[PDB]
C-alpha cells in the first residue's frame, strides 16, 4: 500500500492461514475416523497416525529439492498444491460409505494421507522462501515482519482450525451414519481456496528461476571434498584452511562459498532437535498437572483438556508485543539482538517454563487436609506463569529461526535452509516418539529433567552460536 | 487367553451385568469384545474395548445403553446392559484378541481369536 512492503503477500499470509486451518481440521479428525468408521485396533490407528505425521515432518526435504534444483519455486508450490488437493479429494472420497466397504475406504483413505503428507512436505518451506522473496535484499527490516505476520498466520490458521473442527464432526449424519465425509471435505475447500487465491496473485510475484541443479552440485562438491583427503600413502595439500578450499579443482568458488555457508548453518541446527524434543513434552504431562488442579475458576469452569488452547491464543499477542514493543525498547539502548542471541534467550525461557511447572507440580504435591476439599489445592491458574514463559520461548525461538534460515542462505539455496530447519522438528519429533515409551519418573523429577537438559542444549548451542560465521 | 462369562436371566425392562476373566496371559495385552448369538441367528457384534479402556465401541443397537469397562488387574471384564427388551435374548460369548497391527475391523469376529463360552441371558 504505502511502501516497503508488496501487494503480493497478501496472497501468500491468506495462503497459509488457508493451509493450516484445513491441515488442523483434518489431522483432529483423523484418529476418530480410523477409530469409528474403519474400525481399526488402537495400536493400528496409532501407528498410521504417527506414520502419517513423520512423513509430513520429513517430505519437506524433497519439496524443497524439487523447489531448488529445478523448477524453482512457484511452480512446486502450485504442483504440491494440486497434489495435496488430489489427496484431499481421495481421504474425502474414501469416508462415504455408499461405494465400496472396508477395502475402498482403507485403500483411498491411505492414498490420499500419502498425497496430504507430499503436498504439506513441499507447501512449507517453499511458501516461506518464496514469501521471504518478495522483499528487496536491503529491506532486510521488513522481512522480518512479515515472518512475524507469517508465524501469526500459522497460529491464527490452527487457533480457528481447534474452534471450528468440532462443529462440523457434531451430531451430523453423512449417509445414516455419523459425518466423516463433510470432516474431510472442508479442509479440501479450504485447500482449494488456498490455492486458487495464492495463484490469483500470480502477475505480481517476483518468481526467481532456479539456480541449476543445485542440490546434485553441492553433493558432488562435498563427496569430491572429502575424497581428496584420502592420501593414505602421500599428501602434500589435501585441504587446508578449510574441508572445502582444495574442492577447487572444479566446483567453482561461486558454489564452494555457498556450500561452505551450508554446511555451517547445519553445523549451528545440529542441537536443535534435542530442544524440539524437550520443548515437544508439555502438551502431554502438563494435562496431567492440570488434572491435579482445581479449574472450576469461579466464573467458567475450565476442563484440563482446554487449557492447550491458552497456546495459540498467546502467540497471537506475544507475537505483536514482542515485534513492535520489547524489540524496540530493547533497541532504545545499545543494546543489540543479533537473531541468535534471541534464540538463545527463547532456549533459556523454555528451561525457566519447565522449571516453574516442576516447582508448581511440587506444590501440588504438597497437600494436606485441613465431600473433603485439600485446602493446599492450586486453582487451574498457577499454570500461566509457565504457559507465558513457554509461549515467549515459541515466539523467540521459532520467529527468529524462520528469518535466520532465509537470511543466512544462499540466494541459490534460499529453500533448502528452510527444508534444513524443517528437518530439525523431523527429527526432534522422531526422538519424541522413541522417548516416550520410557516413562517411569515423578512428575516433579521429570520436570526437573527437562529443565536441566534444556539448558544443557542452551549452552551446547550459545557455545557453537559464539563461533559461527555468518554469511557475507 | 482362556475367557470365560457369567450371567443369567433378566427381566423384560431390568439389567444385567457380565463377566469375561482371562485366566493365562496378561489381560492387558488383549483386545476385547462382546458377541451375541440369538438362537437361530448369527452371531452379532455388541461392544468392544480395547487394551487400557481407551477406545470403546458399541454396536449400532446397544439395545438401551451399553457400558463396557475391563480392569487389567486381576483381568476382569465387565458389560453393563440396561434397558434391555424381550429381544437380544442371544447367547453372549467374550473374544479375546492379541495386540497387533491389522487392518481388519475391530468390530468383526475375525478379528478375535479367543472366542470363550458364552452366557444364556434369557428376557
Ligand atoms: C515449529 C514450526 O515453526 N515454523 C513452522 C512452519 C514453517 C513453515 C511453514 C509452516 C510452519 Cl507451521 C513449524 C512447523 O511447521 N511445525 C510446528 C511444530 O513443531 N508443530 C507445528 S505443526 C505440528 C502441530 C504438527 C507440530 C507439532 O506440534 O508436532
Amino acid at each position: 500500500f504505502g511502501s516497503s512492503y508488496p501487494v503480493s503477500i497478501a496472497f501468500i499470509v491468506v495462503n497459509e492461514f488457508c493451509e493450516r486451518f484445513s491441515y488442523y481440521g483434518m489431522k483432529a479428525v483423523l484418529t476418530l475416523y480410523f477409530l469409528y468408521f474403519l474400525h481399526w485396533n488402537e495400536d493400528t490407528s496409532t501407528s498410521v497416525y504417527h506414520a502419517f505425521s513423520s512423513l509430513c515432518y520429513f517430505t519437506p526435504i524433497l519439496g524443497a529439492a524439487i523447489a531448488d534444483s529445478w523448477l524453482g519455486k512457484f511452480k512446486t508450490i502450485i504442483y504440491l498444491s494440486l497434489v495435496y488437493v488430489l489427496g484431499h479429494v481421495f481421504k474425502s472420497l474414501g469416508a462415504i460409505p455408499i461405494l465400496g466397504g472396508k477395502m475402498l475406504h482403507t485403500i483411498l483413505s491411505l492414498v490420499g494421507l500419502s498425497l496430504i503428507a507430499l503436498g504439506t512436505g513441499g507447501i512449507k518451506p517453499c511458501v516461506a522462501a518464496f514469501g521471504g522473496d518478495q522483499f528487496e535484499e536491503e529491506h532486510a527490516e521488513a522481512r522480518t515482519r512479515y515472518f512475524s505476520v507469517f508465524y501469526l498466520a500459522i497460529n491464527a490458521g490452527s487457533l480457528i482450525s481447534t474452534f471450528i473442527t468440532p462443529m462440523l464432526r457434531g451430531d451430523v449424519k453423512c449417509f445414516g451414519q455419523d459425518c466423516y465425509a463433510l470432516a474431510f471435505g472442508v479442509p479440501g475447500l479450504l485447500m482449494v481456496l488456498a490455492l486458487v487465491v495464492f495463484a490469483m496473485g500470480s502477475k505480481m510475484y517476483r518468481k526467481p528461476p532456479p539456480e541449476g541443479n543445485i542440490v546434485a552440485q553441492v553433493i558432488k562438491c562435498i563427496w569430491f571434498a572429502l575424497c581428496n583427503r584420502f592420501r593414505n600413502r602421500s599428501g602434500d595439500l589435501p585441504k587446508r584452511q578449510h574441508w572445502l578450499d582444495w574442492a577447487a579443482e572444479k566446483y567453482p568458488k561461486h558454489l564452494i562459498a555457498d556450500v561452505k555457508a551450508l554446511t555451517r548453518v547445519l553445523f549451528l541446527y545440529i542441537p536443535l532437535p534435542m530442544f524440539w524434543a524437550l520443548l515437544d513434552q508439555q502438551g502431554s504431562r502438563w494435562t496431567l498437572q492440570a488434572n491435579k488442579m482445581n479449574g472450576d475458576l469461579g466464573f467458567f469452569v475450565l476442563q484440563p483438556d482446554q487449557m492447550q488452547v491458552l497456546n495459540p491464543f498467546l502467540v497471537l499477542i506475544f507475537i505483536p508485543l514482542f515485534d513492535l514493543v520489547i524489540y524496540r525498547l530493547i533497541s532504545k539502548c545499545r543494546i543489540n539482538f543479533s537473531s541468535l542471541r534471541k534464540m538463545a534467550v527463547g532456549m533459556i525461557l523454555a528451561c525457566l517454563a519447565f522449571a516453574v511447572a516442576a516447582l508448581v507440580e511440587t506444590k501440588i504435591n504438597g497437600m494436606i487436609h485441613p465431600e473433603d476439599i485439600p485446602v493446599n489445592k492450586l486453582s487451574i491458574a498457577w499454570q500461566l506463569p509457565q504457559y507465558v514463559l513457554v509461549t515467549a520461548a515459541e515466539v523467540m525461538f521459532s520467529v527468529t529461526g524462520l528469518e535466520f534460515s532465509y537470511s543466512q542462505a544462499p540466494s541459490s539455496m534460499k529453500s533448502v535452509l528452510q527444508a534444513a530447519w524443517l528437518l530439525t522438528v523431523a527429527v526432534g519429533n522422531i526422538i519424541v516418539l522413541v522417548v516416550a515409551q520410557f516413562s517411569g519418573l515423578a512428575q516433579w523429577a521429570e520436570f526437573v529433567l527437562f529443565s536441566c537438559l534444556l539448558l544443557v542444549v542452551c549452552l551446547i548451542f550459545s557455545v557453537m552460536a559464539y563461533y559461527y560465521v555468518p554469511l557475507k | 487367553q482362556l475367557v470365560e462369562s457369567g450371567g443369567g436371566l433378566v427381566q423384560p425392562g431390568g439389567s444385567l451385568r457380565l463377566l469375561c476373566v482371562a485366566s493365562g496371559r496378561p489381560f492387558n495385552d488383549y483386545d476385547m469384545g462382546w458377541f451375541r448369538q440369538a438362537p437361530g441367528k448369527e452371531r452379532e457384534f455388541v461392544a468392544s474395548i480395547s487394551w487400557s479402556g481407551r477406545v470403546t465401541d458399541y454396536s449400532d443397537s446397544m439395545k438401551g445403553r451399553c457400558t463396557v469397562s475391563r480392569d487389567n488387574a486381576k483381568g476382569t471384564m465387565f458389560l453393563q446392559m440396561s434397558n434391555l427388551v424381550p429381544r437380544d435374548t442371544a447367547v453372549y460369548y467374550c473374544a479375546a484378541a492379541r495386540r497387533r497391527w491389522t487392518f481388519k475391523a475391530t468390530n468383526t469376529e475375525e478379528f478375535y481369536e479367543t472366542w470363550g463360552q458364552g452366557t444364556q441371558v434369557t428376557v
